[PDB]
Parts: structure tokens; C-alpha cells; sequence
């Protein structure tokens, strides 16, 4: 669970299952942290931006990314895309 | 409408007279939006709209037209504006922790987005909301892209609650049974075959797959006989003393219905959609559908076993013209819900 | 109004006259200010204010008004300013201890701030002071906002 294929933060084993963001460390999911607010994040391990756009999976499931950014943008496979 | 927001905006357009391109205008110094943050406008809401009058790059020269062009709007006709691409920066961080947006192109990104997503579009009448949803490639073994469904995708671009097995964006409940969907060519075919291996027959367990195209649209009329109800009239010979219905209640047709929708109550030189749900066990019954608007039609509809959708498109003329009927009867005994009316694209006068 | 300096001053306006915006002209070389410190002005207050004549890039073209908005203005209409938006910089610190404004641009915060701030203004009868104070997020779990 230490293997980071594309150098994007977070393990495979993490992306190919649930994983989630905590003191801006991304860990494994357990389903008890849906009830605190958590989200489960799925994403590519072999590609560091899932969706395409300028951020990666873990800038953008971490909250790195701008302020202004909708929080649906939050998860790696919505992008960030202005129309 | 998007998620997020755009940093010099610089779009392009064009100005189309009778047939004929007047002009290409790239927006200039004079004309480019600092911020503009998702869900809002440039100029703001309580501004007025930004002058473009200029076609060169330093806002010296302005836009002519020729005599005929002139004599044509003088005529009656009127220009166009299309929009055909726009240019924008968004913000990154420095090794000095300052947001940086010069040098980021948003250009350098739309294609890439657009090859590696679908499209999926909610319009509630009033707003409009575009997402990009990722999926995999068909045929690639080393693509990665995890696979979700239609409603899963939904949820994750909207940000919908699931209350339970209902989906709601801002209040506005977007169940598939509730919405009005519409898909393009090749989107409808993926998904009626897909549909044709599955227990369930719901399009939102549909597979999301790229390259597909989704519009969900909000219904302006919507009934579930349940706690909702705003038909512009009174829906005549309505049975709710019901348990079968496709949520709570249903509406058993125990003889003719009509409805009376006044022509100031819908938008002229418009194409509706009347949609609802039927069920029949017996499959032996048939009901007639009629409606009296800018042109009558008549249909036959058979029910099956279960719970079944149909859908029946007409238009629109004139604001002060003749009022808008609708009837539904059948022969024996029916069920009828989720009863909506739902507004598509504008016919051209 | 607010509480910092803003360095090199370049607004944006609209001029409106009965429903019609005539011009959107931003702000250039003659029109620039170099500073303006909250709670005043530029130009200053013993000072007449600023001459804005040019719609071009160089200061070198006048702003034209056709036959029929010059009938109405003869007819007594008016014509209204309107700010769409202004750009100015701020002051950081490099490595040699010189006070940097150039590449530091307000526009790239204006977002971030409005959309984690809540707005609260104040109005005195003759001042107004706007102010921005964070607050959190009602759904995130990680954010720490006090
Ligand atoms: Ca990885
Ligand atoms: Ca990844
Ligand atoms: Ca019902």
C-alpha cells in the first residue's frame, strides 16, 4: 500500500478502492467516515490527472486547489472546467 | 455555468446578418472580464451589459457596415450574436505561495477534457448547469478510469442529496422518473441496448461510457398525486384512493380526464412535451390520447404489466390565441402517474 | 473603502444613457493612479478630479456620441457612470528587501476572498467601510476555519 505508480500522493491500492483526505493526508476509507462528512474518492493509479484538467487527483480531493472552485470539482473524476 | 471560474476572459464572436458573417470580434482591453466566478455574470447582476464597439486590437477602429446591410436593418431584420470560443487563465501557486494566472492557458486543456469526458447538462428552467464526467476508453486494457453509472455520475457533478432512493439538486427532486432525458444518436443506442441485459430497465443504472451526451430537463408541470401539484388548472375525475402508485399513489382512470391550460400560462411558438407513467396487469386495455393546441393529433396507447412511459410533443402559436386542451380515456381500467409537461427548444415563428 | 492600499489603480466604467451603455472604457496611462490608501481618494481631496476623454489604448482617441444620443442629452437626459471592475496591485518583499508591486495582481484573490468571506459594510451617514470575515465551510469536516 506504498506503491504511487504516477508520483500523484497517493497509493494505488488507495486509488483502485476507496480513499479519503484527512489533515491533508490521503488514507484508506472505512465506511464510518460517512458519517463524520467524509467522501469516498475513486481515481486512475496510472494517471495523475484522472479528469484531465490542470489539477491533479490529489490536489483536487485534498481542497489544494482554488477557492472558487465548485466542490464538485472535488472529486477526481468531475473536472474543473469553465463554460 | 460551469465549476469553475475563469480568469481574463476573452471570447470571440460573431455577428451574422441575413446569412452573412458582418464581423469576428475578439474581446480587448476595454472588453475582458478580470473574474468571472461559476453561476455568475460579467457585468454583475445589478450592472448593465458591457459595450462592444470595436473591432482592432488597440479599441480605435469601430465596426462599419455596408448600404445594403444598412437598408436590411432598416427592414426589420435584426443581428445575430454567436459565440465562438473564449479565452481564459486559471490560478495556480508559486514556490513563493502567490496565486499565479498568467501563463495559464485554459485553451491548452479543452480539448483534452472534451476527448476524455461526457457531457452531461441540467437545465431547471431558470438555470443551466454543464458538467464533464470522465470515463474510460472502449478498447484500451492500460486505461484505468474507474466506471460508474449514470445516476452516480449525475450525483457526483451535481452534488445531489440521496434522501433514500431520491435524488434532490437544490430541493428540486431529480429522479429519473421526475426528469425529462434526452441523449443524441448514438447515446440512445448505447443505452437502449445496455438496458436490454439489465433486471432493472432504469437508465440511471446504465454505465456511463465517453463521448455520451445528456440533457436532463426539470418538467414545468409535474403531479405525483403524492404532495405536489402546479398545474396551472384542476385535473378533472382524478381517483386517489390508491396504493399502486409508481411512489405512493397512483390515479386509476375509471373514465374520461381533461385538463384546461390557458394559452397565457405557456410560452408562445413553443414545442411541449406531455409525459406520464401507465400501468395496466390486465395488457388488454387502451387509452386515446388527444390534445386540442396550434394542431390536433390523435394516438393509441397500449399499456404493458408494469409501469411504462410515454411522451407526446406539440406547439405552440401566438400569445392571444385559442386556449390549450389535453385529454386521457380509457376503455377499461388504468393507472396513471407522474403526469408533467415539459418545455423543449423554441419553434422558429 | 476597504482596509488595504491598492497600487496602480485601473477601473473599469460603463457610460449608460437611457438604457444604452454608450462606452466601456478602462482606465490608461493618464488615467492610472499611482496609490490610494483606504479611506481616501485619487485624486486627493483639495484636488479637482480626473479628466477621462479617451477610449483607446494610447490616449489618442476621443469617445463619440451619435446624432440621436446627442438630441437626448440636449433634452435633458443624463448620462451615468457605472465600475464593472477595478485592477491594482499589491506590496510584497524579494530577496533584496525592496517593497515589489509589479506581477502581484488583486484580481487573482478577488474570487478566493468572496467565496470563504462573508461581506459586512458599514454606514456611518457620511463614511462606508466594507469588510470581508471568514468563515467555514457548513459540509467540509476538514476545514478549520474558527
Ligand atoms: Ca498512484
Ligand atoms: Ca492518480
Ligand atoms: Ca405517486
Amino acid at each position: 500500500e506504498d506503491l504511487d505508480t504516477d508520483n500523484d500522493n497517493i497509493p494505488d491500492a488507495y486509488e483502485k478502492n476507496g480513499y479519503t483526505i484527512k489533515d491533508s493526508i490521503a488514507v484508506k476509507w472505512n465506511d464510518s467516515f460517512a458519517e463524520q462528512g467524509y467522501k469516498k474518492y475513486v481515481s486512475s493509479y496510472l494517471e495523475s490527472n484522472t479528469a484531465g484538467d490542470p489539477y491533479t487527483d490529489y490536489q483536487k480531493a485534498s481542497g489544494s486547489i482554488d477557492k472558487a472552485i465548485k466542490l464538485e470539482a472535488r472529486d477526481p473524476l468531475v473536472a474543473a472546467y469553465p463554460v | 455555468t460551469g465549476t469553475a471560474p475563469m480568469y481574463k476572459v476573452t471570447p470571440t464572436t460573431n455577428l451574422v446578418l441575413d446569412g452573412e458573417t458582418l464581423a469576428t470580434i475578439k474581446a480587448q482591453d476595454n472588453q475582458i472580464g478580470n473574474n468571472l466566478s461559476p453561476n455568475e455574470t460579467y457585468p454583475k447582476k445589478g450592472l448593465s451589459p458591457l459595450a462592444l464597439n470595436t473591432m482592432d486590437q488597440f479599441n480605435a477602429r469601430l465596426i462599419p457596415i455596408n448600404y445594403d446591410q444598412l437598408k436590411k436593418l432598416d427592414s426589420g431584420k435584426q443581428i445575430k450574436l454567436e459565440t465562438t470560443q473564449v479565452s481564459g487563465n486559471y490560478g495556480t501557486k508559486n514556490s513563493q505561495g502567490q496565486i499565479i494566472t498568467e501563463g495559464n492557458s485554459w485553451s491548452n486543456y479543452i480539448s483534452q477534457i472534451d476527448s476524455v469526458s461526457a457531457s452531461i447538462i441540467l437545465d431547471t428552467g431558470s438555470q443551466t448547469f454543464e458538467r464533464r464526467v470522465a470515463a474510460k476508453e472502449q478498447g484500451n486494457p492500460e486505461d484505468k478510469t474507474p466506471e460508474i453509472t449514470i445516476g452516480e455520475a449525475i450525483k457526483k457533478a451535481f452534488s445531489a442529496t440521496k434522501n433514500g432512493e431520491l435524488l434532490y439538486f437544490n430541493g428540486i427532486p431529480i429522479d429519473e422518473s421526475c426528469v425529462e432525458l434526452i441523449f443524441d444518436d448514438n447515446t440512445s443506442e448505447i443505452i437502449k441496448e445496455q438496458l436490454k441485459y439489465l433486471d432493472d430497465k432504469k437508465i440511471y443504472n446504465v454505465k456511463l461510457e465517453r463521448g455520451m451526451n445528456i440533457l436532463i430537463k426539470v418538467p414545468s408541470y409535474f403531479t405525483n398525486f403524492d404532495e405536489y401539484n402546479n398545474f396551472p388548472a384542476s385535473w378533472s375525475n382524478i381517483d386517489t384512493k390508491n396504493q399502486d402508485g409508481l411512489q405512493s399513489v397512483a390515479n386509476k382512470l375509471s373514465g374520461e380526464t381533461k385538463i384546461i391550460i390557458p394559452m397565457s400560462k405557456l410560452k408562445p411558438y413553443k414545442r411541449y412535451v406531455f409525459s406520464g407513467y401507465s400501468k395496466d396487469p390486465s395488457t388488454s386495455n387502451s387509452i386515446t390520447v388527444n390534445i386540442k393546441s396550434k394542431e390536433q393529433k390523435t394516438d393509441y396507447l397500449v399499456p404493458e404489466k408494469d409501469y411504462t412511459k410515454f411522451s407526446y410533443e406539440f406547439e405552440t402559436t401566438g400569445k392571444d390565441s385559442s386556449d390549450i386542451e389535453i385529454t386521457l380515456t380509457s376503455s377499461g381500467v388504468i393507472f396513471l402517474d407522474n403526469l408533467s409537461i415539459t418545455e423543449l427548444n423554441s419553434t422558429p415563428e
